[PDB]
């Protein structure tokens, strides 16, 4: 059961940085700097997406 | 007629997982009512007369029937999901002691060894009714399913890895079974049989299996056998050093042919060996279009023999 | 001769709308004549009208007609491209011309799918779903129908972010996004889940190529690669799938129903929140189609519940549509009709789903005719009817011409009793276990043969209804009475056009006052006089040839690919004349005549467009290393001792991050009109990038020299996403030199830089992937 709700916990943290980083207030940021925070929100939900669907494979093998 | 159905209580499986049905029958029941004679209700009492023009009431919504209509469908899962993962850990529990089958999937036919007893035989199955068995599945190709529906559910074979499935059969009968996994032109003839005997019974056809080798019915036949089939087919009821077609050692107790999807009689045997292509599109053995008919019959009488006396599986209920 | 030049070179949104409409649809048709040839090879036991390889191959080309280029096209790239602007009240979308790409590339991967007739093993044969190893060893033409595939996912990708900058960037004026027509909150919802998830298929797609022409395998259990990998990756996108298929669709029948009810949607904010649930859940569901692989209890338990809990979300949708008919005065026109069929109908379809996710139940159900009825229960009776509510909804704003209601009428009752005839027996073959894609069956199977001729009875039926729905169509066009502005009497946005719509959509000015998601309601009861708009503030994006001419290219590209051993001579031909294009179409003006860029967001479209295509990029990435994880932490991927060296992977690290500061200055300089200096930086970011691929180049070409990708899984991982990021380096660095050339030509200036953007962007994001690959390839 605490696999499955830190894979539950996995899912809702791509969520919520997707919902962070894309949402039309933010979107509406200026600088030149706001390119290398989306960009790095990027780097963070690839660790995060990845991570979170190589836990639930590896569950999968867990017999 | 074979009585083949996913509820048929003929294995442990299917009388364990039995009760969950009742429940969806009855959920399903309650949701239609509600849902569908709610919307059945607006057509008929919401309808308009052509001439009316005036605008109904512009409602938004109701936040407290929202939440309502949130809630008890919620709820509902929660209680099918309790009931699932319940069934889902029983059927799943290993049963220790289980006499141990292993089952090999081939395009486009199934291969049977039986460690404890030192048993091979091909594309039916024979097991002991009241006994619990636990089938060790793989594949030597491509993807397979295994699936006798009257008995259990299907587990899959997939090749560099073992699988397995756990029940007890309890009636006994003829059960048809499928690959459940398209593995390629023959996908739809690639059956089994299950036998299912009384355990006295599966005793004593283990037992005269490996108690003598298999009859010699023709002795032309078994020349012509040796010159034509023996280099893909093993006779000696027992695992050969490479695999390459099904045993034969037991044909003459098989009920069926091409891997269950014929009856095994003298003239469909014939016709199998001479073009198995036209009952198995893209089979792996090759005609025999050449063989005088004196060679195909003495061919035929010499096969049939290959067999242990005192069975009649094509007796039993059929399912 | 006219008619086409137009067409092969428009960027109207309309018309890019009505060609994807009518493609789609027309799959459709032909997809159901294939069903009809297989139900006639069904109705009865032993036929021999159909079988074996040829059946597989109908069978095959079936389903995925229908699922990639029927389902997933009409309510989302073919009513979505016609309607979303104008409910936005906008004059086209974000970005036309990518636009146009997208659906050339569309037919692209239809042609490269059914001209595998035409070459040795014909059509692929391994259903839709290509299981590995099956397809990597079929003789089929399974090389054409990945590489369609392939094709077919930058259209997708391409419209998808095309349609979530539009509704960002192009709402009117006063037009939250809490005040859009709910049919655009389900485009927007299917968009999303669509760029993310497709990441899935792309791998299993790819990995199984590249297995067919190079060796390179992720699942040979020979060198410890899993077989059901694949699987993970091909449902990790083939649910979101369904989920895609479905929003825009209960998007259609909630906007239906507020119509033909001549009521406001119930519960609006309750609608949002159920499609942002089933986006969520959609992607945490997949390994519900894989229960019988032999996975842990564990994680079929983990499948089944999130499964279930679909039920939710899915169930508050309709409750909320039948919520907004309750109480209306429902007018009876057709597409009402097929609202009413879709929901009767979808209580069924979701319930077997249900029972489907019931684990220890589907390990008869799987694979049986219980699944199939399932399916078709959702997707014919489902997505099907709302694709057809639709098509009868928009027909006259689409047409400019009404349909008899009589005919219509007709259609809808044939679908709906051909729909029960055909697939309600088909569940009760799966309880009487009839596995499904069997070219026959024997007599001696009680029921069989009964139910099976009943299913294709009734698939006649339908055939019937396919006829009567032709007619009418046609009908209407010849001989059908003239479509008002606003013939049903809806009170979004695409209502207040002509019908069809002038070629910019709006000829009134509109108010910037949006109380509500019906502003025709609210404008009408305050008796807002619209003014006429001024035709100086009107400016059409020009015509094109080069979204034609690029689609065209890269088709023949994967021609090669599909149809030749890889490398060859072909695929760099026809990569070389696409390259051109591109060149073209990056120095060709968007306008005639300059234009004041004004977004809701402030950024531009070419940014706008480019941030929702990078989510494509995380997706694609997160999955292949998920599998790459999942490969090295099991055991079964261990590194060889020539794995490439960390120095020079930290030198790599060097130049590529460099090239990101270089860039992001030279971008400074662009905002400060210092255009030597921005010059100079971004030449100086193409070189770096250059350096890098030289250097990764020559380690792919030493590493290639001490291990193979045959023999060493590993080293079969690195070569795919090390490799794949390579590529994305050429396609950045081709991107920021599309830039440079436009400089080179005065095109970048401080009003018109999109390019730059996109590209600058794009570029720091496979800047960013590379310190994720350092991490897990050289370091670890
Ligand atoms: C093995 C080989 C592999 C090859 C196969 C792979 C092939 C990849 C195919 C990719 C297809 C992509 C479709 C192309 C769409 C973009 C067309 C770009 C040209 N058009 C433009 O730049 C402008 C010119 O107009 C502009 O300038 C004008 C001034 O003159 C102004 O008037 C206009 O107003 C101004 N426009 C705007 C909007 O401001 O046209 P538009 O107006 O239409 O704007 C369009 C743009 C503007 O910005 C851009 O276009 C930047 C994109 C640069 C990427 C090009 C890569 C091409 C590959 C080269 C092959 C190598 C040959 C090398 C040698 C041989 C030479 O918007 C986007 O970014 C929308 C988002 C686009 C998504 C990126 C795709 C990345 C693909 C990743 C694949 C992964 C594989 C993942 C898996 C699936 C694998
Ligand atoms: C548009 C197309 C589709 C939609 C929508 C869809 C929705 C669902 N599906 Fe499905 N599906 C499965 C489960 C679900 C569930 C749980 C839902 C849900 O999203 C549907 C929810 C909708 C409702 C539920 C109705 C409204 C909700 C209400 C009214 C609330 C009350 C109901 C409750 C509380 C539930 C009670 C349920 C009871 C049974 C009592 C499973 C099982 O886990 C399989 C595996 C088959 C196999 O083993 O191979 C599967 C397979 C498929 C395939 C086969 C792919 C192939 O080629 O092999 C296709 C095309 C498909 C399409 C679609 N599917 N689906
Ligand atoms: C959205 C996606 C789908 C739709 C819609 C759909 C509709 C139908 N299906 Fe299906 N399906 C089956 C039967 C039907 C029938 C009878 C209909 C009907 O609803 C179709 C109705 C539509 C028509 C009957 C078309 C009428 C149109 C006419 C009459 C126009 C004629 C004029 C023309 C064409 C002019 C064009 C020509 C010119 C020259 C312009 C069967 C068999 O009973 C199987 C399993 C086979 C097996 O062995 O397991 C099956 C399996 C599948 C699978 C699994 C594929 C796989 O295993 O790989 C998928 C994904 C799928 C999707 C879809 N299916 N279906
Ligand atoms: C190798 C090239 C073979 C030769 C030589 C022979 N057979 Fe065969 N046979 C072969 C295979 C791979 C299979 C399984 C095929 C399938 O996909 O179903 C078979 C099967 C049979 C059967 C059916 C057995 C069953 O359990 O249903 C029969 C009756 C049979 N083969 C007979 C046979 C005879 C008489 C041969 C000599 C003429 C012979 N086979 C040679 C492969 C090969
Ligand atoms: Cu073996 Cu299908
Ligand atoms: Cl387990
Ligand atoms: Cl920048
Ligand atoms: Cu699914
Ligand atoms: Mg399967």
């Amino acid at each position: 059961m605490v696999y499955i709700a830190l894979f539950a916990l996995g899912a809702a943290l791509v969520t919520l940085f997707f919902y962070l980083i894309l949402n039309p207030r933010v979107l509406t940021t200026e600088g030149e700097t706001f390119d290398l925070r989306f960009v790095l929100f990027m780097l963070l939900l690839i660790l995060l997406a990845a991570g979170t669907v190589a836990l639930m494979l590896l569950i999968g093998k867990a017999h | 007629a074979h009585r083949v159905a996913i509820t048929h209580p003929g294995g442990s499986f299917n009388q364990e997982v039995a009760f969950l049905f009742p429940w969806v029958y009855f959920f399903s029941f309650l949701i239609f009512l509600v849902v569908a004679g709610s919307l059945a209700y607006v057509t008929w009492k919401f309808r308009a007369r052509p001439e009316d023009q005036e605008e109904p009431p512009q409602i938004h919504g109701n936040d407290r029937l929202e939440v309502v209509w949130t809630l008890i469908p919620l709820a509902i899962v929660f209680v099918l999901f309790g009931l699932t993962a319940k069934a889902l850990i029983q059927v799943n529990r290993p049963i220790p002691g289980a006499m141990k089958v292993e089952v090999t999937g081939y395009q486009f036919w199934w291969d049977f060894h039986y460690p404890e007893l030192g048993l091979r035989n091909s594309n039916e199955l024979v097991l002991p009714a009241g006994v619990p068995v636990e089938l060790e599945i793989t594949s030597k190709d491509v993807i397979h399913s295994f699936w006798v529906p009257g008995l259990a559910g299907k587990r899959d074979a997939i090749p560099g890895q073992t699988t397995r499935i756990s029940f007890e059969p309890k009636e006994p009968g003829l059960y048809y079974g499928f690959c459940a996994e398209l593995c390629g032109a023959s996908h739809a003839r690639m059956l089994f049989r299950v036998v299912v005997l009384p355990k006295e019974e599966f005793d004593r056809f283990v037992e005269a299996a490996k108690a003598s080798p298999a009859p010699v019915a023709d002795e032309r036949g078994q020349q012509v056998f040796q010159q034509n089939c023996a280099a893909c087919h093993g006779v000696a009821r027992s695992m050969p050093p490479a695999v390459i077609g099904p045993e034969l050692g037991l044909w003459g107790n098989r009920t069926s042919l091409g891997a269950g999807i014929v009856e095994n009689t003298p003239e469909n045997l014939k016709a199998w060996i001479r073009d198995p292509a036209g009952m198995k599109p893209g089979v792996k053995m090759p005609g025999f279009p050449q063989l005088s008919e004196e060679d195909l019959d003495a061919l035929v009488r010499y096969l049939e023999g290959l067999k242990v006396e005192g069975f009649d599986f094509g007796a039993l209920p059929k399912f | 001769w006219a008619v086409l030049w137009d067409l092969l070179t428009t960027v109207d949104h309309k018309k890019i709308g009505l060609m994807y409409t009518a493609t789609a649809f027309f799959a459709f048709a032909l997809a159901g004549v294939f069903s009809l040839l297989i139900r006639t090879q069904l109705a009865v036991p032993n036929n021999q009208f159909l079988t074996g390889e040829q059946y597989n191959q109908i069978l095959t080309l079936h389903g995925a007609t229908m699922l990639f280029f029927f389902i997933i096209q009409a309510g989302l790239t073919g009513f979505g491209n016609f309607v979303v602007p104008l409910m936005l009240g906008a004059r086209d979308v974000a970005l036309p011309r990518v636009n146009a790409f997208s659906y050339w590339a569309f037919l692209g991967a239809i042609v490269l799918a059914l001209m595998s007739y035409f070459f040795p093993g014909g059509a692929p044969s391994v259903g839709w779903t290509f299981y590995y190893p099956f397809s990597a060893q079929s003789e089929s033409g399974v090389d054409f129908y990945l590489a369609a595939i392939l094709l077919l996912g930058f259209s997708s990708l391409l419209g998808n972010a095309n349609f979530v900058a539009t509704i960002y960037n192009l709402r009117a004026q006063g037009m939250s996004l809490w005040k859009m027509p709910i049919y655009v909150w389900s485009v927007f919802a299917a968009s999303v889940l669509n760029l993310f998830s497709l990441a899935g298929l792309t791998a299993a797609t790819l990995l199984v190529l590249l297995e067919r022409k190079i060796g390179l395998s992720w699942f040979n259990p020979a060198v410890g690669g899993d077989p059901v990998l694949f699987q993970q990756f091909f449902w990790f996108y083939s649910h979101p799938t369904v989920y895609v298929m479905l929003l825009p669709y209960l998007g259609i029948l909630a906007e239906v129903a507020s119509t033909f009810a001549r009521k406001p949607l119930f519960g609006y904010r309750q609608m949002v929140w159920a499609q942002m649930g089933i986006v969520v859940l959609g992607t945490m569901v997949w390994a519900h189609h894989m229960f019988t692989v032999g996975e842990s209890t564990l994680f079929q338990i983990a499948f089944a519940f999130f499964t279930a809990l679909i039920a939710v979300p899915t169930g508050v949708k309709l409750f909320n549509i039948i919520g907004t008919l309750w109480g209306g005065k429902l007018q009876m026109k057709t597409p009402l009709y097929w609202v009413l069929g879709f929901i009767f109908n979808f209580l069924l379809g979701g319930i077997t789903g249900v029972m489907l996710s019931m684990t220890p139940l589907d390990y008869q159900f799987h694979d049986s005719y219980f699944v199939v009825a399932h399916f078709h229960n959702v997707l014919m009776a489902g997505s099907g009817f709302g694709a057809f509510a639709g098509l009868y909804y928009w027909w006259p704003k689409m047409t400019g011409r009404m349909y008899d209601e009589r005919l219509g009428r007709l259609h809808f009752w044939l679908f709906l009793v051909g729909y029960l005839l055909t697939f309600l027996p088909q569940y009760a073959l799966g309880y009487l276990g009839m596995p499904r894609r069997y070219y026959t069956y024997n007599a001696d199977i009680a029921g069989w043969p009964e139910l099976n001729l009943l299913s294709t009875i009734g698939a006649y039926i339908l055939g019937l209804g396919g006829l009567v729905w032709i007619y009418t169509m046609w009908k209407s066009l010849r001989s059908g009475p003239k479509a008002p502005d606003n013939p049903w009497g809806g009170y979004t946005l695409e209502w207040l056009t002509a019908s069809p719509p002038k070629a910019h959509n709006f000829d009134v000015k509109l108010p910037t006052e949006f109380p509500s998601e019906r502003p025709l309601y609210d404008w009408k009861k305050k008796g807002v006089e619209l003014k006429p708009e001024d035709p100086a503030h009107i400016h059409l994006p020009n015509s094109s040839f080069w979204p034609f001419y690029s689609a065209a290219t890269l088709f023949a590209f994967f021609v090669a690919v599909a149809a030749l051993p890889v490398p060859n001579v072909w695929m760099w031909v026809f990569l070389a004349l696409f390259a051109y294009g591109l060149v073209r179409w990056a120095l060709e003006d968007e306008y005639s005549h300059p234009v004041e860029h004004h977004t809701v967001t402030g950024k531009s479209n070419a940014w706008m467009g480019m941030a929702w295509f990078i989510v494509s990029e995380v997706g694609l990435f997160a999955i292949l290393i998920a599998g790459y994880l999942y490969l090295r932490l099991s055991g079964a991927a261990t590194p060889p001792e020539e794995r490439p060296a960390l120095w020079l992977a930290l030198l790599n690290t060097f130049l590529l991050v460099s090239s990101s500061f270089t860039v992001h200055f030279a971008h400074h300089d662009l905002r400060r009109g210092r255009f030597n200096p921005f010059r100079f930086g971004l030449l100086v970011t193409i070189i770096l990038g250059v350096l890098f691929f030289l250097v990764q180049s020559w380690e792919f070409y030493q590493f290639y020299h001490h291990s193979s990708w045959q023999e060493n899984l590993w080293t079969a991982a690195f070569f795919t996403i090390v490799g794949l990021h390579g590529l994305h380096v050429v396609i950045g660095g081709f991107g920021l030199i599309l830039a440079y050339l436009q400089a080179l030509r005065g095109k970048i200036t401080l009003h018109n830089h999109g390019t730059l953007e996109a590209a600058s962007m794009y570029w720091h994001l496979v800047d960013a992937v590379w310190l994720v690959i350092v991490t897990i390839f050289y370091v670890w």
